């Protein structure tokens, strides 16, 4: 999920305002990427033996 | 393990070399030869003091963990698995290898004839870990990644104070 | 599934040391297990040897170990004190005595001799 | 004169077992103990 | 408990292949296992019955 | 009963010492 797009989208005023919330979007994106990588990790561990 | 076992200085293991794993008094610390490389490779460190952050030292210091590891090592060497189930009944390593060969499904003879080559192969394999760890920085991946994740999470938490969250300013005193 | 439904060979999982059996007990939002262990005691150490040489061929204890009280040698299971005379019925042979290191010269009794009378 | 002390916790007892290539230790009288284990199963079904 | 204090009857739990033993090694915020296993080599094409 | 059983000689360890 794109945090900036989901919260604001194409609008620019909302995107500018959201910068006041620090790096919550970055943290959420990092967590989602970690989960996505972990999915492939589990798939490989279970199947690629 | 409830007791701290030790290896007699003779260390007559019939060609099996435990220098890499057993404690090394030569170094300032009592940790084994391999341990030093692992700690050096593993080691935003000691730079979190502001904003009320504090770190509690672990209950079991590194020296205590090394002592526990050395005790487990000594128990495994002489007593094999016997000390993990009762009294530490010492058995020669040359014959402990034969006893284990029986568990997997190999007769004690194979070892009783090939002991020299078996010990040489064991020493080479255990001794080759040093070079592999030294030449490869990804061998300690898990600990490095978890430490980096914790460090970056703490850094992000600290930096969050720099965001006003829609307020006029990010400093209470200025407001 | 392992401690109660059967016997577990896992170490310090179904009980401290060699596991024997377990008896589950009902508890509020919990389980109380009365694990049964088997811990050897009354230690005693003797002299040993990897193999035994009788007539130029190396003998091995098969399912036991070579021990001795200083007067008589015996073959017994490593986990208990059950001495027995070195006999082919509980001993197997492979290779010569030169290759083996630490081999101790001794005589292997033949259980056939008592039956070879008359 | 009971008080509170601040020491370095002992890492268990110290027992160095004599080890030689010609010596083996074999038990003679086994003992049986009972190891109690406790493990929670579920929480209260609060809603 | 299993790899060090005994011989693990499981497979691919203590190292690669048949397990023999494991010599524990400590590490910062972790532990390193020197799994020792048995690996056959030099297979042949013998006949069986 | 066995399937694939092969025929080969089997030695008796007690044959040389059978005589009393
Ligand atoms: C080993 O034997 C010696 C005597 O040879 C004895 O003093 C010692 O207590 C024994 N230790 C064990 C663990 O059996
Ligand atoms: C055991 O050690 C002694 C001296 O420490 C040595 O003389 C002896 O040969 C060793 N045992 C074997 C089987 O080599
Ligand atoms: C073993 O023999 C089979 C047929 O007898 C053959 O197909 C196979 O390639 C051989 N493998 C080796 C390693 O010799
Ligand atoms: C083994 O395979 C061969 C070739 O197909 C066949 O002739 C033979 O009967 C088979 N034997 C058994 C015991 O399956």
């Amino acid at each position: 999920v794109d945090c900036t797009m989901y919260i604001c989208g194409d609008s620019t005023e909302c995107s500018n305002l959201l910068l006041q919330y620090g790096s919550f979007c970055t943290q959420l994106n990092r967590a989602l990427t970690g989960i996505a990588v972990e999915q492939d990790k589990n798939t490989q561990e279970v199947f690629a033996q | 393990v409830k007791q701290i076992y030790k290896t007699p200085p003779i260390k007559d293991f019939g060609g099996f070399n435990f220098s890499q794993i057993l404690p090394d008094p030569s170094k300032p610390s009592k940790r084994s030869f391999i341990e030093d490389l692992l700690f050096n490779k593993v080691t935003l460190i000691c730079a979190q003091k502001f904003n009320g952050l504090t770190v509690l030292p672990p209950l079991l210091t590194d020296e205590m963990i090394a002592q526990y590891t050395s005790a487990l090592l000594a128990g495994t060497i002489t007593s094999g698995w016997t000390f993990g189930a009762g009294a530490a009944l010492q058995i020669p390593f040359a014959m402990q290898m034969a006893y284990r060969f029986n568990g997997i499904g190999v007769t004690q003879n194979v070892l009783y004839e090939n002991q020299k080559l078996i010990a040489n192969q064991f020493n080479s394999a255990i001794g080759k870990i040093q070079d592999s760890l030294s030449s490869t920085a990804s061998a300690l991946g898990k600990l490095q990644d978890v430490v980096n994740q914790n460090a970056q999470a703490l850094n992000t938490l600290v930096k969050q104070l720099s965001s006003n969250f829609g307020a006029i300013s990010s400093v209470l005193n200025d407001i | 599934s392992e401690c109660v439904l059967g016997q577990s060979k896992r170490v310090d999982f179904c009980g401290k040391g060699y596991h024997l059996m377990s008896f589950p007990q009902s508890a509020p939002h919990g389980v109380v297990f009365l694990h049964v262990t088997y811990v050897p005691a009354q230690e005693k150490n003797f002299t040993t040897a990897p193999a035994i040489c009788h007539d130029g061929k190396a003998h091995f204890p098969r399912e036991g170990v070579f021990v001795s009280n200083g007067t008589h040698w015996f073959v017994t299971q490593r986990n208990f004190y059950e001495p027995q005379i070195i006999t082919t019925d509980n001993t197997f042979v492979s290779g010569n005595c030169d290759v083996v290191i630490g081999i101790v010269n001794n005589t292997v009794y033949d259980p056939l001799q008592p039956e070879l009378d008359s | 004169s009971q008080s509170i002390i601040a020491y370095t916790m002992s890492l268990g007892a110290e027992n160095s077992v004599a080890y030689s290539n010609n010596s083996i230790a074999i038990p003679t009288n086994f003992t049986i103990s009972v190891t109690t284990e406790i493990l929670p199963v579920s929480m209260t079904k609060t809603s």
